[PDB]
């Protein structure tokens, strides 16, 4: 089918657009790298307008595609993340020029760095979990009403015509 | 803040922090893994579409 | 002379009408029709312009003479010049006033060309 | 209300501006100091807030007046010119900045001269310069352009030569006004080619019908010489001698003994900026001319690297300042042979802005300083004047250009437009080059060497600026005037920068129509720049990173602090090292 | 379609002089995307402090990614971004491909970027 | 007196040629309004 | 003169108004600014009354005069400048001399005009009468 | 550090260049006198001369030029494209 | 600088105060802005202006260019 035909494509175009500049550990990165019953659960419809959103880009508006999507990052987790690297550099600056390498304080730089990636890791979630949930409730609670449940339990069935997704209307 | 672009060329381009919808967990099982593989191709088949139909539109508007 | 280099003031400000009237978006094409060829044709040698002399022969003199003339002979039937470029008596009026007035009869009654 | 969008109230605020300069010079003794300030206070406020007004319907909206005062003069038989304004894009830029810069050096002026005997003299000649500026670039008509153009020379005359009872003076003067005699000549022969050629003096009819005269010639004695060519070359040598290009910009150094206020008005915008506006003017003629091609990025250039490099060895800091206005009025050349407009309009607003603030500060560090204008003779000056110096930091970060400034935007737009079809590309490019680096060195020089070095002035300024009975809430260096004025004139400089930032570089195109139909694809490597572009910026950037290293680190003199000094730089150099390895590959 | 509106319409030569569109956008491909982006604009009045900051450019989201389609689509022609990009990436690979030869022929990369 | 009676004779031979032709046109459409109303007359008889 | 622009259709126009475009049209003066108005000479009176009122001040209190003086001369020298260049034939870009203004230096076209109109209106009032008739 | 691809909007050929070259294949400032008076626009000190081919035109042929260079490049790139899917669609 | 006597005689500006000034800005200010008042007046009936938003020119309309006949 013509989607096994894009495979083929991107067997010969992909180093074209994705491919980007990169240093010897980059390139070693990189190779590392390469129920009939709804029981009154809206998620379902949740992950199907977020199915639609995918396949389609003229059917929600900006409010709905905001409310849809993640909320972009902000000052206090973009500063928490340069303050944990300056910090690190800091001491490691200290650790070389005292040369103070010993088990222990690659042990200590390890479990610090460990700790800040789920410091980092720990905004998204919270905003994920405290301000879109409510809305992207609403949003469904609005277009089952609009629409109906069995809609979106059929455009959630996996199996589902996706050429529909892309021509379907509002 | 704003306007990062003198940073982009002067040093490159740095991590970025993570930021994941975790929307999908609605759908748990066969069904997840299916959506998976389903939003995973037609994510690389909108780049793919976005590359061509960049170097196909030329003609337009002449 | 002086009237080639009225010409030339009018076209001059007919453009200036149409660089504020129009936008450039299509000024230039506009201008391109019918504009540009009447600058074009009311030129230095064309018209004497800030020249001390025009520099006509006999035969060139008397044919600006003849346009002068017929544009006099135009505007005189129609007593279009009589406090502008005239000056009748009140008793020439009256007469000229009757000739006009019959005159425009006549034009009016004629049938189209 | 849509009667003041119908019938402009500039021209009335205007005529009130210059009708009150006018009688303040004719009654000045029914005025005494109070009175003249007071009156010329009110007309160029009035004025300001008009234009003002006006200044955003004309710029983002398609909005602009052609204005006839009368019938004028017969110059030809059977022929007659009016008084003509235009008020348009191009016309409001200038005036727009012209009127801020002057309201604000208007203000600061009383307290400068603060208690010499002719602070009216002063004041009513800014004025002058500043009406007769206006007056030429809202010309609608070639003799209105003509009249300024003499009329900023002769009000410059005046502001120059201001301590009339010297000589030494007068010859400065009588250097600029030689030059002004030339650049009259230049433009008087050019108009009177014109003239000739189309019967007409009207500016907007000649900007439409000079496409008809391309393939024209003029035949000189023993020569036959393109029309455009001729005309372009008269109008970029009056343009050349009023912006202080390479050669004829010998007067302006000399210009720097009139006071302070008039120096940051001739220097910042109004005469220097003159010429550019010619070129703005008249944009058809010069898009299709061979000789601006080849002359605007040459000597531009030429121009750029020179002015650069002589203002960061000045010692004085007026002389700084106007080799810095020389090289930024050489990088303008550069930008207008760029082939964008906007690129120009950005320049001329930045540097012309942070060029009159840097003023403002230099005149009261210089004041302080007893008129020693030699900072050679300075040095710990931050104590006595703390505002001068944070503001005077904030106007070299942003004139300097440095990285994340207003005014790095202006030089990165400046380099992404450049043609590279030049013969002389090498020498251009690598004059560009030097110059653009070159505004670190003279802002670090003066900004360290007036407020941050050691004391090398006379003991008398610290010692009777610092006596016991002075301490108050009184207490101070300057007047809360000339803060007031600094601190407001930077403020609208940010507003006014930010909003022609968004008309002109945002993704949706909002600048009204600047009468040009030669375009290029300058803005695609703004829109969509590709790889090679980015790297070639990056090595300027990484240019600028190491002079600033060199300036920040380097130790010409001996000192207790050498060997810490030599540790700091190691330990900069390595955790900028860390954090980069930090920032860009674990978390 | 990159160069088409939300309703394929073709503004007439009057309609462009009347809602008074810029000659810089005049001259390019984009004014039939342009018009209704700026009618919006026009009944949706907006500060540029908000224009600046605004990625979704507010009331006129709609037609303005239509407009972005049409911009990139325009600048990306005219630089021939995406064929200096597809040479700088594996130029060697490019150069077998015979993208494009006239400017595969003359490209040259510099020493700096990995010789 | 100046700016009303002495006045470039070109300028007013250009307006009043401009006002002849303006005339001219005006009896054109006259003539045409009257041959139509003519032919009317015509055609009911 | 001609038209110098290139032709357009009227169900062009027709089309340019339904898309809810509107016809250019110059617009008369309002009435401040009318020379010929009611309200400019109202306030060209107030202008002289408080204009002669101030002067007798400012001669009690010892302040300049004579530019109070020169805004009661102004009124009349300014009425003629306004005045006499809206009697002129030139044309700026603002509007079109029509040929009735033109007319105004034509006295003897005029009245002939007039009469010659006046009589191809019973002309082609009569015919209309006949044409009722039949 | 490599050149760029500078030049005029390719979408704009016939404005800035249809009209310099549409000047001289209009010769319309040697055309005869409107009122017939023996005389052209070549009987002047400031004449036109339309067989001139210097100044600003090399500039001008130039441009023209790298706009066709340009229009062929991204030709080329479109053949390409269309070739890798006839190419591919036939595996 | 430190002042120093000027004479009497000298019609001169330097160091010039009235103590009269206000009504004197009073008087010099109100009738200027009367006079340019009437200036703008006068110079209004001969200001051009473009075309508003959302309207054309008919270049059939007698406001539209207009050519010469010969
Ligand atoms: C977010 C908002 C940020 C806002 C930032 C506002 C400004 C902050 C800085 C305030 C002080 C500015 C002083 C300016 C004058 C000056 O340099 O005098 C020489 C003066 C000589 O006096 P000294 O102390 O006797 O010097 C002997 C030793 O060198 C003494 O050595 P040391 O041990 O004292 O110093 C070690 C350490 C001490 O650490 C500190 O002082 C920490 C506090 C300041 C941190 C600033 C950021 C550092 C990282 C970048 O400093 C460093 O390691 C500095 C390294 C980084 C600077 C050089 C390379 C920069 C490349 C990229 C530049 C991108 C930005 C461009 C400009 C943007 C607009 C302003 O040197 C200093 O003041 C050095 C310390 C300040 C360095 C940072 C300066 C930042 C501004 C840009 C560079 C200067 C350009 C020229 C400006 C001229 C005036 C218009
Ligand atoms: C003979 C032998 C015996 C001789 C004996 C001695 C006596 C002399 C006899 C010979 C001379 C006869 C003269 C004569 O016949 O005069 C009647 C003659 C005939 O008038 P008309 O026939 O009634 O006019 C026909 C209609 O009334 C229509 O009139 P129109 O529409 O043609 O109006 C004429 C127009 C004629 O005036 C104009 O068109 C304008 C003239 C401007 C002159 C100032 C600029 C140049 C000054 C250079 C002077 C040296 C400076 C040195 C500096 C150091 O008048 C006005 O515009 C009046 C208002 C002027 C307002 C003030 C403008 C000041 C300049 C503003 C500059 C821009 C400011 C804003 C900046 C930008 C803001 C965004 O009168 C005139 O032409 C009017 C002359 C007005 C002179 C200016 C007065 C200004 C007062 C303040
Ligand atoms: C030794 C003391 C250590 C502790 C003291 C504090 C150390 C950390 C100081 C910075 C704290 C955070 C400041 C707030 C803003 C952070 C985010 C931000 O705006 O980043 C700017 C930009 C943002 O760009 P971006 O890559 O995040 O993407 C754009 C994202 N938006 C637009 C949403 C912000 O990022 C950078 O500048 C990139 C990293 C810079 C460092 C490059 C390598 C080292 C160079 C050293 C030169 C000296
Ligand atoms: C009709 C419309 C006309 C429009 C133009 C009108 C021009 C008037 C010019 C001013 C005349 C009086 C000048 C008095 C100067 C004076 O007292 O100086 C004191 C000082 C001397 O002070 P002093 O103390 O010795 O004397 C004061 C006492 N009096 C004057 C009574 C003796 O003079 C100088 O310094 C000499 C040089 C004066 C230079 C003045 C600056 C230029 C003025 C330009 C005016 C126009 C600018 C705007 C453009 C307008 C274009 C239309
Ligand atoms: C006097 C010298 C007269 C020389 C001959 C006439 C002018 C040139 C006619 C041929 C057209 C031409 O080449 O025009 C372009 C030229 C500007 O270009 P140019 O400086 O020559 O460029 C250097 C190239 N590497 O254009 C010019 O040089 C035009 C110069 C016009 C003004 C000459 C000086 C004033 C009049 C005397
Ligand atoms: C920016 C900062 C500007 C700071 C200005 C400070 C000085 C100032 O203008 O103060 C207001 C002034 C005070 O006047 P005062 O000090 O009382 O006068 C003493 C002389 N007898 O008072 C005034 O200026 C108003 C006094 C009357 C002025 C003239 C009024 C008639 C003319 C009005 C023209 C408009």
């Amino acid at each position: 089918d013509q989607h096994e035909l894009k495979a083929e494509m991107i067997k010969e175009l992909s180093h074209y657009y994705d491919h980007h500049d990169l240093s010897l550990f980059g390139k070693v990165q990189h190779f590392v790298e390469h129920n009939f019953s709804e029981s009154k659960q809206i998620s379902r419809t949740v992950f199907a307008l977020k199915k639609i959103k995918t396949f389609n880009h003229d059917f929600f508006t900006s409010e709905e595609e905001m409310i849809l999507e993640p909320l972009p990052l902000g000052i206090l987790t973009y500063g928490l993340k340069y303050a944990f690297a300056g910090v690190d550099a800091a001491l490691l600056t200290y650790f070389w020029r005292n040369w103070n390498f010993n088990v222990r304080t690659i042990g200590l730089l390890g479990g610090l760095v460990g700790i800040q990636m789920a410091t980092l890791h720990i905004p998204n979630l919270v905003n994920e979990v405290v301000i879109q949930t409510p809305r992207r409730r609403a949003l469904a609670k609005k277009y089952i009403s609009a629409y109906g449940p069995q809609f979106f339990h059929d455009i959630v069935n996996p199996k589902y015509d996706i050429e529909h997704l892309r021509h379907l209307q509002n | 803040y704003l306007e990062p672009s003198y940073f982009h060329e002067t040093f490159g381009h740095m991590s970025q922090p993570p930021k994941y919808d975790l929307i999908d967990s609605n759908i748990n099982g066969v069904e997840k893994k299916l959506n998976k593989q389903i939003l995973h191709r037609e994510h690389n088949e909108h780049k793919l579409d976005g590359f061509v139909s960049m170097f196909k539109g030329s003609d337009v508007a002449k | 002379e002086l009237f080639l280099n009225e010409y030339r003031k009018r076209i001059n400000n007919e453009v200036r009408r149409a660089a504020i009237l129009t936008p450039t978006s299509s000024l230039r094409e506009k201008m391109n029709h019918k504009i540009a060829d009447q600058i074009l044709d009311l030129s230095s040698p064309h018209v004497r312009g800030a020249h001390f002399q025009a520099v006509r022969s006999w035969t060139d003199a008397s044919k600006i003479v003849n346009y002068v003339e017929e544009k006099q002979t135009k505007i005189n039937k129609y007593g279009l010049q009589f406090p502008l470029l005239g000056n009748m008596t009140e008793e020439q009026c009256a007469s000229k006033e009757d000739e006009v007035y019959q005159r425009l009869l006549k034009e009016m009654q004629k049938p189209p060309k | 209300l849509d009667f003041l969008n119908e019938y402009p109230i500039i021209l009335l605020t205007g005529l009130l501006f210059l009708f009150t300069t006018i009688f303040s010079l004719i009654c000045l003794s029914y005025l005494g100091l109070y009175g003249v300030f007071i009156l010329n206070l009110a007309s160029i406020l009035l004025f300001w807030l008009s234009m003002l007004y006006y200044f955003n319907l004309i710029v983002s909206e398609n909005y602009y007046y052609y204005i006839s005062l009368g019938k004028w003069m017969y110059l030809s038989n059977g022929f007659r010119v009016s008084f003509d304004l235009l008020i348009d894009l191009t016309s409001i830029s200038f005036s727009f900045l012209t009127l801020t810069i002057g309201v604000f050096v208007y203000i600061y002026t009383f307290s400068y001269f603060r208690y010499e005997p002719l602070v009216e003299r002063l004041i009513l000649f800014l004025n002058s310069f500043m009406i007769s500026m206006i007056l030429l670039v809202s010309s609608g008509n070639f003799i209105v352009l003509f009249l300024g153009w003499e009329l900023i020379g002769l009000t410059s005359f005046f502001l120059i030569n201001f301590w009339s009872t010297r000589v030494g003076t007068l010859k400065a003067a009588f250097k600029a006004f030689s030059f002004n005699k030339l650049s009259d000549l230049f433009l008087f022969f050019a108009i009177l080619i014109i003239f000739s050629t189309t019967y007409n003096l009207d500016i907007l009819s000649f900007n439409n019908q000079i496409y008809l005269y391309e393939s024209y010639n003029i035949d000189m004695f023993y020569w036959s010489i393109n029309l455009i060519e001729i005309i372009s070359f008269f109008f970029i040598s009056c343009a050349f001698i009023k912006s202080a290009q390479f050669g004829a910009h010998i007067w302006l150094p000399d210009s720097m003994e009139a006071p302070v206020p008039a120096s940051a008005l001739i220097h910042s915008a109004t005469l220097v900026s003159a010429g550019i506006y010619l070129l703005l003017r008249l944009s058809p003629l010069f898009e299709l001319s061979k000789y601006a091609y080849f002359i605007l990025p040459l000597i531009g250039s030429v121009t750029a690297f020179y002015g650069g490099l002589v203002s960061a060895f000045q010692s004085d800091t007026k002389k700084t300042l106007a080799y810095s206005t020389i090289s930024h009025c050489g990088f303008l050349m550069v930008s207008y042979s760029t082939g964008v407009l906007e690129f120009v309009i950005l320049y001329l607003y930045v540097h012309g802005f942070f060029k009159a603030a840097t003023f403002l500060c230099v005149g009261n560090v210089n004041r302080f300083n007893r008129n020693i204008q030699d900072f050679k003779r300075m040095g710990g000056f931050y104590k006595y004047l703390p505002f001068e110096c944070l503001a005077s930091f904030v106007c070299m970060i942003n004139l300097s250009g440095l990285p994340l400034t207003l005014g790095f935007y202006i030089k990165h737009l400046l380099f992404i437009g450049l043609v590279e079809s030049y013969t002389l590309y090498p020498l251009i490019f690598s004059s560009l080059i030097l110059g653009a680096i070159a505004g670190v060195f003279y802002s670090y020089r003066l900004f360290y060497s007036i407020f941050f070095d050691t004391k090398k002035g006379k003991k008398a300024i610290y010692l009777q600026a610092s006596r016991i009975i002075l301490n108050s809430k009184f207490y101070s260096n300057t007047s809360l005037a000339s803060n007031l004025s600094i601190t407001f004139l930077v403020l609208i400089s940010y507003t006014v920068i930010l909003y022609l930032y968004c008309t002109t570089l945002n993704n949706y195109y909002s600048l009204s129509d600047l009468k040009s139909i030669y375009i290029n694809n300058a803005y695609s490597y703004f829109y969509k720049p590709d790889y090679n572009f980015l790297n070639a910026v990056s090595i300027l950037n990484w240019f600028v990173i190491i002079l600033l290293i060199s300036v920040i680190y380097l130790n010409w003199r001996w000192s207790y602090y050498y060997t810490k000094s030599i540790d700091s730089l190691s330990k900069f150099i390595l955790f900028s090292f860390f954090f980069f390895i930090f920032s860009k590959y674990i978390l | 379609a990159w160069n088409e509106n939300q309703q394929h319409y073709k503004y007439s030569k009057e309609e462009i002089e009347a809602y008074q569109v810029p000659m810089r956008i005049k001259a390019g491909p984009c004014v039939d995307t342009y018009i209704p982006l700026k009618k919006c604009f026009q009944e949706n009045p907006t500060s540029f402090a908000a224009k600046m900051l605004d990625g979704r450019k507010g009331k006129c989201a709609k037609e303005f990614k239509y407009y972005n389609t049409c911009l990139n689509h325009w600048q990306t022609y005219e630089n021939n971004s995406h064929v200096t990009n597809a040479y700088w990436a594996d130029t060697s690979k490019a150069n077998a491909d015979g993208i494009s030869n006239t400017y595969g022929g003359s490209f040259r990369k510099g020493l700096a970027w990995l010789n | 007196y100046q700016g009303l009676n002495l006045a470039n004779p070109a300028e007013s031979l250009f307006s009043l040629n401009t006002a002849a032709e303006e005339i001219e046109d005006k009896i054109r459409q006259i003539r045409i309004d009257n041959d139509k109303l003519l032919q009317r007359k015509a055609q009911l008889e | 003169m001609q038209n110098a622009y290139p032709e357009i259709t009227d169900q062009h126009r027709e089309f340019l108004k339904k898309q809810g475009l509107k016809v250019y049209e110059p617009k008369p003066l309002p009435d401040q600014i009318n020379p010929f108005s009611k309200t400019y000479w109202i306030t060209n009176a107030f202008i002289i009354g408080v204009s002669f009122l101030a002067r007798r001040h400012a001669l009690k209190v010892g302040a300049p005069r004579i530019f109070w003086s020169g805004c009661i001369v102004g009124v009349p020298l300014a009425a003629i400048i306004s005045r006499g260049k809206s009697d002129q034939l030139d044309e700026l870009v603002g509007a079109r001399k029509t040929l009735e203004q033109k007319l105004e230096y034509a006295p003897i076209t005029r009245r002939a005009w007039e009469r010659a109109l006046a009589t191809n209106q019973e002309y082609q009032n009569e015919i209309k009468t006949q044409i009722q008739d039949l | 550090t490599t050149p760029r691809q500078l030049g005029i909007d390719t979408n704009d050929l016939k404005g800035f260049l249809g009209e310099y070259y549409g000047q001289y294949k209009k010769r319309s400032g040697i055309r005869s006198n409107f009122l017939g008076l023996d005389v052209t626009g070549e009987n002047s000190i400031i004449q036109p001369n339309y067989d001139r081919k210097n100044g600003i035109r090399d500039v001008i042929d130039s441009l023209n030029a790298d706009a066709g260079k340009r229009k062929l490049i991204n030709l080329e790139a479109k053949n390409f494209i269309e070739r890798v899917e006839k190419e591919c669609e036939q595996r | 600088f430190q002042k120093y006597p000027i004479p009497r005689y000298l019609h001169v500006g330097q160091w010039i105060v009235n103590k009269n000034w206000k009504w004197n800005t009073f008087h010099m200010f109100f009738p200027t802005a009367i006079l340019c008042f009437m200036v703008w007046r006068n110079s209004m009936i001969s200001t051009a202006k473009p075309p508003n938003y959302g309207e054309y020119v008919d270049p059939q309309s007698p406001v539209a260019p207009k050519a010469i006949k010969y």
